[PDB]
RNA sequence: CGCGGGGUGGAGCAGCCCGGUAGCUCGUCGGGCUCAUAACCCGAAGGUCGUCGGUUCAAAUCCGGCCCCCGCAACCA
RNA sequence: CCUACGGGCAGGCGCCGAGGGUAGGGCCCGUGACUGGGGCGAAGUCGUAACAAGGUAGCUGUACCGGAAGGUGCGGCUG
RNA sequence: CACCUCGAUGUCGGCUCGUCGCAUCCUGGGGCUGAAGAAGGUCCCAAGGGUUGGGCUGUUCGCCCAUUAAAGCGGCACGCG
RNA sequence: UGCGAAUGCCGGCAUGAGUAACGAUAAAGAGGGUGAGAAUCCCUCUCGCCGUAAGCCCAAGGGUUCCUACGCAAUGGUCGUCAGCGUAGGGUUAGGCGGGACCUAAGGUGAAGCCGAAAGGCGUAGCCGAAGGGCAGCCGGUUAAUAUUCCGGCCCUUCCCGCAGGUGCGAUGGGGGGACGCUCUAGGCUAGGGGGACCGGAGCCAUGGACGAGCCCGGCCAGAAGCGCAGGGUGGGAGGUAGGCAAAUCCGCCUCCCAACAAGCUCUGCGUGGUGGGGAAGCCCGUACGGGUGACAACCCCCCGAAGCCAGGGAGCCAAGAAAAGCCUCUAAGCACAACCUGCGGGAACCCGUACCGCAAACCGACACAGGUGGGCGGGUGCAAGAGCACUCAGGCGCGCGGGAGAACCCUCGCCAAGGAACUCUGCAAGUUGGCCCCGUAACUUCGGGAGAAGGGGUGCUCCCUGGGGUGAUGAGCCCCGGGGAGCCGCAGUGAACAGGCUCUGGCGACUGUUUACCAAAAACACAGCUCUCUGCGAACUCGUAAGAGGAGGUAUAGGGAGCGACGCUUGCCCGGUGCCGGAAGGUCAAGGGGAGGGGUGCAAGCCCCGAACCGAAGCCCCGGUGAACGGCGGCCGUAACUAUAACGGUCCUAAGGUAGCGAAAUUCCUUGUCGGGUAAGUUCCGACCUGCACGAAAAGCGUAACGACCGGAGCGCUGUCUCGGCGAGGGACCCGGUGAAAUUGAACUGGCCGUGAAGAUGCGGCCUACCCGUGGCAGGACGAAAAGACCCCGUGGAGCUUUACUGC
RNA sequence: GGCGAGCUAGCCCUGGCCAGGGUGAAGCUGGGGUGAGACCCAGUGGAGGCCCGAACCGGUGGGGGAUGCAAACCCCUCGGA
RNA sequence: CGUGGUUCGUGGAGCCAUGGGGGAAUCUGGGCGGACCACCGCCUAAGGCUAAGUACUCCGGGUGACCGAUAGCGCACCAGU
């Protein structure tokens, strides 16, 4: 549960590494169903469009299965739980009896031997995916679809969960990781349980270099700039914002709400 | 120290070459120019 | 030297703009309640308005000289 | 050099060695701009905390706050 | 004050090397003294030569330590890049 | 259409001037040859210099610079008979080496498709795209000049055809595979290297000795099958099947049965191998290079041993480590008198490159330029190791002006009596220290550190005794770690070379890191970490007119913006103003709706203009919240039984009047504040007071071990820093021969003083002084050169930057 | 309206390089310890924007150079490794 | 309603063109003569073709009170070298 280090070098002092005991006998993460060449590049055609990115360990993509209705009724055995450098979560490799293999984002407490299944049928046990509507009010769940058949998009980060607070008409009321209250169509497949590797929140990179392996380049405060290139920049020995704090592009960054108002999605939301 | 000219046969054709000049419309113009003027060489060698 | 504000009963302030009225709190004095003191209640006194002129019928008020007190400024060199 | 020489003495070298020097530690004492609380001291200032439901029962361990005594929160004791 | 210099007259102090003035800090010669002697005060003559080493500060300056016959003041583009 | 000026334009020729310089201080000397001519070209001998190179191979780039004959006008910083230069002729040989008739990567391009006023942009498949993947040649000889290319020896691949044998053959499709990190690392080998009394070899005995197990020299290279030694790879059989976008007998999954071993099968590496070939010193030849001999050369044992090979080996770890083809297997249409597989045999095997330079005189730097340039090899001895340092092999060089002289002065070095920071802005500089082994080592601390703390001792050689390991047989040898003892020598034993000065104490920043390419390396940026805020996913945000793309093939333990900056203890009060957030009411307001009413022209119908009320958004007003949002955080007067002082009070004002802590501070004006400390003496330094001109809590507050080419103070050590200089060395400076610049320049026959003058006179006045002309030196003057002053102002001149300046997008 | 990332900055794909020394984290094994533990001690092991130090990357102080060898150089010293 | 064109810069602003909205008629129908109405006249939109007179000079010729090698084209010459 998060390994510590003795201070035999500074930065090693408060540094902290993940615990890999949930990683079933695993290394080369089996080709076929993933990997897949991951085109890692920090911008688009030409220009940088997201700042302070680059470098970082080269990594094979693990093509995971984010829609499970693909295999209604066909159960599967949990073969392994392995490392995926593409998400905070860990991925379980599950063999189907169909003979087909695919990865799923590993729920918490999912043991390496369980039979798993998806469908209106499906016993309500950790690992099984079901259309929301057929899931008992109050059960936690993850990897939720937002619209039927469009693939799971909610609660996929390590530790993230989602409760089903109720039902109404064709929809069910979910409380999301954000704390938002969302009507979601009952036909949307979720999968019981909460993501997992939840100690993930408490790791401590420790050093500058560590943030770089993850491919995060240094981040420079506007403050440290000249007026040419950022709203806060210049005036001798620095100086308070001197205006309502803003992003390099001019817009205010403290409090100013940015969600588009007329979003049709609006009439299905109800919280923070 | 290290100066600005580091010759590279491939770079020079890939950049100022004839086939390169001919794609961009601005490039065709360069050629159209050097011809009008009568340049013995429309392109680096 | 520059610039701006200020000086009014014992203390701290208002009244100066917009001319003629001097006002508030505390303190002070006399009287009550108290064994007594404070608090509390009833009454009262006290200011020429920093000085010298000027304007005006009339100046704390408008004007100028000075006397003070406070603040700011003094940069390129 | 002396003999009563396969010796003695002188002399030479070496160990140890008082102490002297250089270096770094420890324990104790005295002293120091300034500084903390404490005791004592016929008639100083401020308030009223306690003793009588002390005029908000008191005390208590902890915690935050306050010119000061103290106040408040949490739990405990009844003395 | 704005006269030469803004098609450039490098701007403090230090170091080096000096040279001049005397309105003299010391030594030489004096008058007066409230000059007994010794030592001083004060003014006159005198520019020959001499006028220390340190601590503080970029400092010039100034303070201080230790001396000394004395620890002189100025000018030379606040002498001299 | 008339020139003397424009720091004018083009050109020519002067001055400085025979002046500076002739490009690393690695270094030269003589003899002989050639030639009109020789320090400079050829040869010999002697000397010196590189040797993880200044030697050798490869890739870029360069493009005749390559070899030979002839040649010296110019290029060569001198010379030139020489040359990389002029003329001419020669020279680059591949089925196996590199690249192409193979594969894919980023990226590019791009049928379909999408978007854009035109130009064009995006874009699935596909295609292009390599130092990555695939793939068959090793060694010797020969040329003046090429060679894995010619030859020689041994060996190999693909394609076509045929013969035989074998099988359902068949792919752009399916599957297996190719296939992948970092650090450490096992065994066995190889390159490589040292030794040998053994094997082979011309000769050598010098100068006192040595005819000797003497000295000197060499004792290998490539190589099929087969065989050995090491290692990698891999389960076999059967049955069920709904998955691997058709089908598979293949793969996947399930049950069962046998091996779990590498046994078997298979691949690679190493060894041995037929055969092929090389083969020193020395001496003889003649070079401008090489050649004959040595030779019928010999060709063997021992040891040290990789970072390389067996290779996909093993272990640990987190940051979790390309693709496609070749390849194998499976089947599909299709064909099965096909086709494919194995073996043999004959035939066929194309294009381009190949000279030379390649750490540099041939590449990038206008230059035969002290700079820059990727990969491999890089021997020996010694020093603890090593690619370090010294010397040296192979090889290559003395860097294309020289000769003398022995001044000042400069550069680079060496030493110095006594003193030892007195130097100075500062110990700047330089010195001291210095490797290994052992003894020993503080406060403090985050328990790791601080630590190489500090401070010490040992270090050579000779002989004797003696322990352990690797390889061998347990043995000798050889190689490696040592242990004890007695002695010898010097001023000195890491005897030369490479090799920390130390301590105390503050400031800033936690730390390693990053930065103004070329005046700033820092206390600045970044950094892990804290907080705020935005974003429910066609997310926010960014780029784009768009399509689209990044975000992300991510999903709130996630992503964007902002501030702060390890860690420790903490981060107070003010929401009045500005921002942001919430607020279905009300106030206001645009287009639009709406039309009461007015008007223009018509004989009229009508036609056509205006236009009230009223219903019409966001925004603003208004109403609340919000401080790790922009921000802010009082004044006067009095008061205690000495005095002062003020816990206490009075009053004015404010949105509220700065809490903890810190404080003459990177902040303190007054100021060298005052007191203490250090010093003989302290404007700085440390401690302290608070009178904070003008600290204060995430533009964070106060501390903090460790860390720092940061910045301040003190001491020890040691010194040419200094008192205060002296001597010495080498490279210049000087002289001689050769070559030969530059800024600058109105013209010159160019003195001092005191004056004057546009106010600082060689040039005017008066006087003074002074024969003509050079050379080595010094810098006071020519308001000396250089740059049309960067400061300052001026121009209704420019430009970057800002905002509650104006007006737009 | 065009030309430039053959210099320099960032990123992307694919290769390469970092002599030799030292310090000794986890884990492991053994011994101790307990009711079982924690934990302790050895030995082993070999972690780290760890240490010394060439290559390689740097540009700290100083001296020289200033019509330079050089339109950023040379020497000594120094940082990372 | 928003714009362009015309001398027309919102002006009394027509005419011609048209991005947006609404949206006819076919001879007694339509457009125009500078807001609008009347009167009076002019012309037949929403399809198209059409020589010549006009513009230019790479090129050829003829002329010159044009140049004469620092002129004249950048080039009198193996120069867009
Ligand atoms: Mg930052
Ligand atoms: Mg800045
Ligand atoms: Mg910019
Ligand atoms: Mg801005
Ligand atoms: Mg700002
Ligand atoms: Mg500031
Ligand atoms: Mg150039
Ligand atoms: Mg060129
Ligand atoms: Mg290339
Ligand atoms: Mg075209
Ligand atoms: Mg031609
Ligand atoms: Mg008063
Ligand atoms: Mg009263
Ligand atoms: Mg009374
Ligand atoms: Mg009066
Ligand atoms: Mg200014
Ligand atoms: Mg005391
Ligand atoms: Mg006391
Ligand atoms: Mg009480
Ligand atoms: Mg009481
Ligand atoms: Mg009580
Ligand atoms: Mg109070
Ligand atoms: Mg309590
Ligand atoms: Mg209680
Ligand atoms: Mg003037
Ligand atoms: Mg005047
Ligand atoms: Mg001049
Ligand atoms: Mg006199
Ligand atoms: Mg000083
Ligand atoms: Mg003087
Ligand atoms: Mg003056
Ligand atoms: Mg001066
Ligand atoms: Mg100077
Ligand atoms: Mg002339
Ligand atoms: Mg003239
Ligand atoms: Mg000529
Ligand atoms: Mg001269
Ligand atoms: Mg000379
Ligand atoms: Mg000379
Ligand atoms: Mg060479
Ligand atoms: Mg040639
Ligand atoms: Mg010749
Ligand atoms: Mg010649
Ligand atoms: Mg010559
Ligand atoms: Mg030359
Ligand atoms: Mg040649
Ligand atoms: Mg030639
Ligand atoms: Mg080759
Ligand atoms: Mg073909
Ligand atoms: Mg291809
Ligand atoms: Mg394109
Ligand atoms: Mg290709
Ligand atoms: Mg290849
Ligand atoms: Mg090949
Ligand atoms: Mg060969
Ligand atoms: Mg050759
Ligand atoms: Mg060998
Ligand atoms: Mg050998
Ligand atoms: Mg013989
Ligand atoms: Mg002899
Ligand atoms: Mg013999
Ligand atoms: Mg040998
Ligand atoms: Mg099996
Ligand atoms: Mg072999
Ligand atoms: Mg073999
Ligand atoms: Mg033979
Ligand atoms: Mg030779
Ligand atoms: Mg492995
Ligand atoms: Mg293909
Ligand atoms: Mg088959
Ligand atoms: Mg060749
Ligand atoms: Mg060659
Ligand atoms: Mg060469
Ligand atoms: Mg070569
Ligand atoms: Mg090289
Ligand atoms: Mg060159
Ligand atoms: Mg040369
Ligand atoms: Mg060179
Ligand atoms: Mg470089
Ligand atoms: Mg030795
Ligand atoms: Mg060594
Ligand atoms: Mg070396
Ligand atoms: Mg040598
Ligand atoms: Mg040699
Ligand atoms: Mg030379
Ligand atoms: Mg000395
Ligand atoms: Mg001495
Ligand atoms: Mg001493
Ligand atoms: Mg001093
Ligand atoms: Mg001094
Ligand atoms: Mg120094
Ligand atoms: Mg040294
Ligand atoms: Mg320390
Ligand atoms: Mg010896
Ligand atoms: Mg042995
Ligand atoms: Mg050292
Ligand atoms: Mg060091
Ligand atoms: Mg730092
Ligand atoms: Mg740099
Ligand atoms: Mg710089
Ligand atoms: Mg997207
Ligand atoms: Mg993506
Ligand atoms: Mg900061
Ligand atoms: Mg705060
Ligand atoms: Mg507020
Ligand atoms: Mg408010
Ligand atoms: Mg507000
Ligand atoms: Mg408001
Ligand atoms: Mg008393
Ligand atoms: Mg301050
Ligand atoms: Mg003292
Ligand atoms: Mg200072
Ligand atoms: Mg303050
Ligand atoms: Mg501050
Ligand atoms: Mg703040
Ligand atoms: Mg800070
Ligand atoms: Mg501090
Ligand atoms: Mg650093
Ligand atoms: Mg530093
Ligand atoms: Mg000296
Ligand atoms: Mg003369
Ligand atoms: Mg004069
Ligand atoms: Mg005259
Ligand atoms: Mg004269
Ligand atoms: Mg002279
Ligand atoms: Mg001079
Ligand atoms: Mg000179
Ligand atoms: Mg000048
Ligand atoms: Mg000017
Ligand atoms: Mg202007
Ligand atoms: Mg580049
Ligand atoms: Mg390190
Ligand atoms: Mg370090
Ligand atoms: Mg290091
Ligand atoms: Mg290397
Ligand atoms: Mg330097
Ligand atoms: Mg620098
Ligand atoms: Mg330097
Ligand atoms: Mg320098
Ligand atoms: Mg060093
Ligand atoms: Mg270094
Ligand atoms: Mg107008
Ligand atoms: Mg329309
Ligand atoms: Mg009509
Ligand atoms: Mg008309
Ligand atoms: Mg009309
Ligand atoms: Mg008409
Ligand atoms: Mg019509
Ligand atoms: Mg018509
Ligand atoms: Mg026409
Ligand atoms: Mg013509
Ligand atoms: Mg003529
Ligand atoms: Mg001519
Ligand atoms: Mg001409
Ligand atoms: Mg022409
Ligand atoms: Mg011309
Ligand atoms: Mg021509």
């Amino acid at each position: 549960a998060v390994k510590k280090f003795k201070p035999y070098t500074p930065s090693r002092r408060f540094m902290t590494v993940a615990d890999f005991s949930e990683i079933t006998k695993t290394e080369p993460e089996k080709s076929l169903v993933k990997p897949l060449k991951k085109t890692g590049g920090r911008n688009n055609q030409g220009r940088i469009t997201v700042r302070f990115r680059g470098g970082g360990h080269k990594r094979l993509y693990r093509i995971i299965d984010f829609k499970r209705w693909d295999k209604v009724g066909i159960p599967a055995k949990v073969a392994a739980i392995e490392y995926d450098p593409n998400r905070s979560a860990r991925i379980a490799l599950l063999h189907y009896v169909d003979g087909e293999k695919r990865y799923i984002i590993a729920p918490d407490g999912l043991q390496v031997g369980q039979q798993v299944v998806a469908g209106p049928d499906a016993p309500i046990q950790v690992g099984n995916a079901l259309p929301l509507r057929f899931i008992p009010v109050g059960t936690v769940v993850h990897a939720v679809e937002l619209e039927p058949k469009k693939g799971a998009k909610l609660a996929r980060a390590a530790g993230t969960s989602a409760q089903i607070q109720g039902r109404e008409g064709d929809y069910v009321i979910l409380r999301l990781p954000s704390g938002e209250l969302r009507k979601v169509h009952g036909e949307c497949y979720a999968t019981v349980g909460a993501v997992g590797n939840a100690d993930h929140k408490n790791i401590v990179l420790g050093k500058a270099g560590r943030s770089r392996w993850l491919g995060r380049r240094p981040h420079v405060r506007g403050a440290a700039m000249n007026p040419v290139d950022h709203p806060h920049g210049g005036g001798e020995g620095r100086a308070p914002r001197g205006r309502p704090p803003a992003s390099p592009w001019g817009w205010q960054t403290k409090g100013l709400k940015t969600r588009k108002r007329r979003k049709p999605s609006s009439r299905f939301i109800i919280a923070r | 120290m290290k100066r600005t000219w580091q010759p590279n046969r491939r770079k020079r054709a890939k950049t100022h070459g004839f086939r390169a000049r001919m794609r961009t419309p601005g490039g065709r113009k360069v050629l159209k120019r050097r011809r009008q003027k009568g340049r013995w060489r429309l392109t680096p060698a």
